């Protein structure tokens, strides 16, 4: 948790990448219990929590969504988290995925924009890169 | 490889500390530069000699090092001017968390009562490594390999920023290295090199982003190791070992 | 990525904005959801983590399921589940009991 934090304010302060503004910024560091909110919470619900506290002793824990529930009542009944805050992620807003998505990945919940830089790669190198090839094997695979 | 490092320091003119088995590399630098054949980037490597001179006066006197033997003295590098910009950000880092550390507690002595719940006493409160939550931050933060560990990452942060401004924008040509000095150290940042002059003990060293990357991460390692070797109740011993 | 792009061609900044906005695109999003206004009317701490799961899964899939079902995707996880007795000193599990 403590390594995950350092990282949260290394990314959001101390980053080369120019698409960052200074709206979020001042927004996530200003705003009161914002970064502990987004370094508890558990990412398969919308946090960047990825230790679900069921792995430190068993390796298959199942489908991600459970265990991060199971997660955030414990925090809750421990007083790190809020009742607000799980009424919040039960009050979200959901995404726009279709079902050839959610059958590329079942466990995943609708949240928007949850695709992985290497999907997003992968998606633009199926639809741009092996459209026309003279290898018998692409071109009779990857049609228009 | 050595022939990089070589060849970084036989295109500006510098001594030269390496012997090679075959200086083949060298041979071909020296006649590129003689006909004047140089490349874009050896060009611009090469034209920052004329800012060192300006800039130092007394270069003539230093003595640069080969990359093996000044090891001892780069992994424990500080220059307390130029790390005021991470530090903060940590600062922050370890307020919020300590806001965090009796929650924390609770919910695994919650967690171990609930797995293992014996009928006879034997509260899990007096437990060493339950009770070392309360420190991780401070473990962290007054470490040994701390200080070493915030100027290599602001030196790799200065570097990559050079470095991913030359891809996107090649126009401002006149200025891309950094430079910072003081009456101890004196730091040149190239996207291409990395420069150290020591003034008290009249020692340079110039080094390449591979070697930056190393240094980076092999502090950060040592520093991760020391601190949760320190932490855990099991690993105090190995700490010091 | 972009040595193949550049060496077939077909690659455009509209396709490459997503990987570039990315991470603000995150931000953003967990901005949005951490400053919404919800009331306590049903108190869901008080629920299985599994019945969670399958109401957050019918929330969210809305669009797309509808008011049928979804099956096949929860199972129960350990901690929540197991509850460990240590019997010592001649006394019976409570549990047991």
């Amino acid at each position: 948790i403590f390594k995950n934090i350092q990282q949260l304010y290394i990314a959001l302060g101390m980053n080369i990448n120019p698409t960052i503004t200074q709206n979020i910024k001042d927004q996530y560091f200003k705003n009161s219990n914002w970064m502990q909110y987004a370094s508890l919470i558990p990412a398969s619900v919308g946090g960047f929590n990825y230790m679900a506290m069921s792995r430190c002793f068993v390796r298959n824990i199942g489908d991600p969504s459970v265990a991060a529930l199971a997660d955030i009542k414990r925090f809750i009944k421990a007083n790190l988290l809020d009742r607000s805050v799980l009424y919040r992620i039960m009050n979200q807003e959901p995404g726009e995925s279709s079902f050839l998505d959610w059958a590329s990945d079942p466990y995943s919940c609708n949240l928007p924009q949850s695709q992985n830089i290497t999907t997003m790669i992968k998606n633009i190198t199926a639809r741009n890169v092996l459209q026309d090839s003279p290898n018998p094997l692409l071109s009779g695979l990857f049609t228009n | 490889v050595k022939g990089k490092i070589a060849q970084l320091h036989t295109i500006m003119s510098l001594p030269q500390p390496y012997d090679m088995d075959d200086d083949s590399i060298l041979v071909i630098t020296r006649q590129k530069i003689k006909l004047n054949k140089l490349d874009k980037r050896q060009r611009s490597i090469r034209r920052l000699k004329l800012i060192l001179t300006e800039k130092v006066n007394d270069l003539g006197k230093y003595t640069f090092i080969r990359y093996p033997e000044m090891s001892k003295e780069m992994f424990k590098l500080y220059i307390p001017g130029i790390n005021s910009k991470v530090t903060e950000l940590l600062l922050k880092a370890d307020r919020t968390y300590s806001q965090m550390t009796d929650g924390l507690r609770d919910l695994w002595i919650n967690v171990l009562s609930k797995l293992a719940s014996k009928n006879d006493g034997s509260n899990y409160d007096l437990n060493e490594e339950i009770n070392n939550i309360s420190k991780v931050h401070t473990t962290y933060k007054s470490d040994k390999w701390y200080n070493p560990f915030k100027t290599w990452f602001t030196i790799k942060y200065d570097m990559r920023r050079l470095q991913k401004a030359r891809n996107e924008i090649t126009f401002n040509v006149g200025k891309d290295y950094n430079l910072l000095e003081d009456q101890k150290n004196f730091l040149l940042i190239h996207p291409e090199l990395v420069l150290i002059l020591d003034k008290q003990n009249y020692n340079g060293y110039l080094i390449t982003p591979e070697l930056v990357l190393m240094y980076c991460d092999v502090v950060e390692g040592r520093w991760n190791i020391s601190a949760c070797a320190k932490l855990d109740p099991k690993l105090q011993s190995m700490y010091q070992k | 990525l972009i040595r193949v792009g550049i060496n077939r061609g077909g690659l455009t900044y509209s396709l490459l904005r997503k990987i570039s906005n990315y991470d603000l695109v995150q931000y953003e999003t967990l901005s949005r959801t951490l400053r919404l206004i919800v009331s306590d009317k049903i108190r869901y701490e008080d629920m299985c983590s599994v019945d969670l799961a399958i109401a957050l899964r019918q929330k969210m899939w809305i669009h797309l399921s509808g008011g049928r079902m979804i099956s096949g995707l929860e199972t129960p996880d350990p901690l929540e589940l197991l509850s460990g007795v240590v019997i010592t000193g001649s006394e019976h599990c409570k549990i047991c009991y």
